[PDB]
């Protein structure tokens, strides 16, 4: 997963769950990488699927 | 299985947006990019209650697909939820509306704007969509909104969340139903 095309305005809602290093489970690769944008580049990738 | 109900593709979850037919032929109408590269649809996660193949799938451009039932023995109810569809209609502006999902259930709102384009990047926009307040979160998508027993469209996409609030854009129904030639029932 790459966050660099983030920001995005909107996105699909799909759910194909992502876990960040923050324990919450994101519920698509959009959703992460604009939680990771607005993070300042905190967040990461944990591992794919529920954590 | 009814409107808003979840479906699963070999990809991921989605929600079921409409149940339709044609003549004698049954059918389920989704989000376009739920439909796109998927083929067989399944009723659970463990993949054993199958529901049938995609026939037709529009995204970008439009978000709508269509799914060709194969399970014979599977209620087909033409209701979402517990509430009963009788029709479809077009959205306008101030529109009291509801959606319901797979993940967040049901919940309500207003229609704020019409023909919204919305851009989910990489070249994938979409056209003349339906803007509303409503909340939605991922495996909502392709659920239905409606207005009473009117069918007014299928769950695309938008932004923030069912706690702090949202924004929601939805295809309209009526333009897949007239796609596929098929109707509510």
């Amino acid at each position: 997963v790459d966050c660099s095309e983030y920001p995005k305005p909107a996105c699909t809602k799909e759910y194909r769950p992502l876990c960040g290093s923050d324990n919450k489970t994101y519920g698509n690769k959009c959703n992460f990488c604009n939680a990771v944008v607005e993070s300042n580049g905190t967040l990461t990738l944990s591992h794919f699927g529920k954590c | 299985i009814s409107g808003g109900d979840a479906i699963y593709s070999s990809t991921g979850r989605c929600s079921l947006g409409f149940n339709v037919r044609s003549g004698s032929t049954y059918y389920f109408l989704t989000a376009g990019h739920c439909t796109d590269g998927a083929t067989t649809w399944w009723a659970n996660s463990a993949r054993t209650t199958v529901l049938g193949t995609t026939s037709g799938s529009s995204f970008p451009n439009n978000d709508y697909g269509i799914v060709r039932y194969t399970n014979t023995t599977i209620p087909k109810d033409g209701t979402v939820g517990g509430q009963d569809i009788t029709s479809a209609a077009n959205a306008t502006v101030g529109m009291a509306v509801t959606r319901r999902g797979s993940t967040t259930g049901t919940h309500s709102g207003s229609v704020t704007a019409l023909n919204a384009t919305v851009n989910y990047g990489g070249g994938d926009v979409v056209y003349g969509m339906i803007r509303t307040n409503v909340c939605a979160e991922p495996g909502d998508s392709g659920g239905p909104l409606y207005s009473g027993t009117r069918a007014i469209g299928l769950t695309s996409g938008g932004s923030g969340n069912c706690s702090s609030g949202g924004t929601t854009f939805f295809q309209p129904v009526t333009e897949a139903l007239s796609a596929y030639g098929v109707s509510v029932y």
